[PDB]
């Protein structure tokens, strides 16, 4: 009954809404300027870099605020997978394999919210660093923010907002695929279903956009080939700056993952 | 580990 699917659709936005501090809406409404009292400082060189400190070397400094920023949505993440009925009463290592597989897929669909093809808001929107900027990083940093802006520009263009995306992740999260699940079944059962929820809010949000559904469904597949890039430039990383290492949570994560 | 502490806090 699509009265379900509306209450569904409903109880995982405003469970979005209480594990994400900072959503689409309010990061279009400051990069767009149509926001109270404040505008970003906006990060383009060393020095803007440096001024930001205030409000190692430049690749590496850039690195690790990526992490933090990770380890971060890691836990909004998380919060948001507890509220999706039915999550809790999975087994619980095949929570931490839809998480540990789930997570960064999350974080790259939510970072295109605080992009446009200039650059990204930084620290909760307090700051703005130029796409331009974060190019001339030196290698191999610099290639792991051009594909997030070149999958956030194409993504972003399908208009969607913190209502239709609180199910998107939802499904992401819930996908029966995830390498070495215990029990499949149960997790495809409730994708199915929020499938349908999404599907719904497709149609009713975006009467006018055509197939919309399924352009939404072939990003899920894409945000996988994004993070198979990035885990290879992490390779390199680990591999030829012997000397970093990355955050604890991270490891976890990374360890064993494909 | 650290995903599941995070997964049953409360
Ligand atoms: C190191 O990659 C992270 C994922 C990640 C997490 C966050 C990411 O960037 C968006 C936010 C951002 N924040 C910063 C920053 C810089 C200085 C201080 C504090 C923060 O830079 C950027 C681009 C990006 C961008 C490309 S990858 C990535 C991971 O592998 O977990």
């Amino acid at each position: 009954e699509s009265a379900d699917l509306r209450a569904l659709a409903k109880h995982l936005y405003d469970s979005y809404i209480k594990s994400f501090p900072l959503t689409k809406a309010k990061a279009r409404a400051i990069l767009t300027g149509k926001t109270t009292d404040k505008s970003p400082f906006v990060i383009y060189d060393m020095n803007s870099l440096m001024m930001g400190e205030d409000k190692k070397e430049v690749a590496i400094r850039i690195f690790q605020g990526c992490q933090f920023r990770s380890v971060e949505a890691v836990q909004e993440i998380t919060e948001y997978a507890k509220s999706i009925p039915g999550f809790v009463n999975l087994d619980l290592n095949d929570q931490v394999t839809l998480l540990k597989y789930g997570v960064h897929e999350i974080i790259y669909t939510m970072l295109a919210s605080l992009m446009n093809k200039d650059g990204v808001l930084i620290s909760e929107g307090q700051g703005f660093m130029t796409r331009e900027f974060l190019k001339s990083l030196r290698k191999p940093f610099g290639d792991f923010m051009e594909p997030k802006f070149e999958f956030a520009v194409k993504f972003n263009a399908l208009e969607l907002d913190d209502s239709d995306l609180a199910i998107f992740i939802a499904v992401i999260i819930l996908s029966g695929d995830r390498p070495g699940l215990l029990n499949v079944k149960p997790i495809e059962d409730i994708q199915d279903n929020l499938l349908q929820a999404l599907e719904l809010q497709l149609k009713l949000n975006h009467p006018e956009s055509s197939q919309l559904f399924a352009k939404l469904l072939q990003k899920m597949t894409d945000l996988r080939q994004i993070v198979t890039e990035h885990v290879q430039l992490l390779q390199v990383i680990k591999k030829t700056e012997t000397d970093m290492s990355l955050h604890p949570l991270l490891q976890e994560i990374y360890k064993d993952l494909y | 580990h650290k995903l599941v502490q995070l997964l049953t806090t409360t």
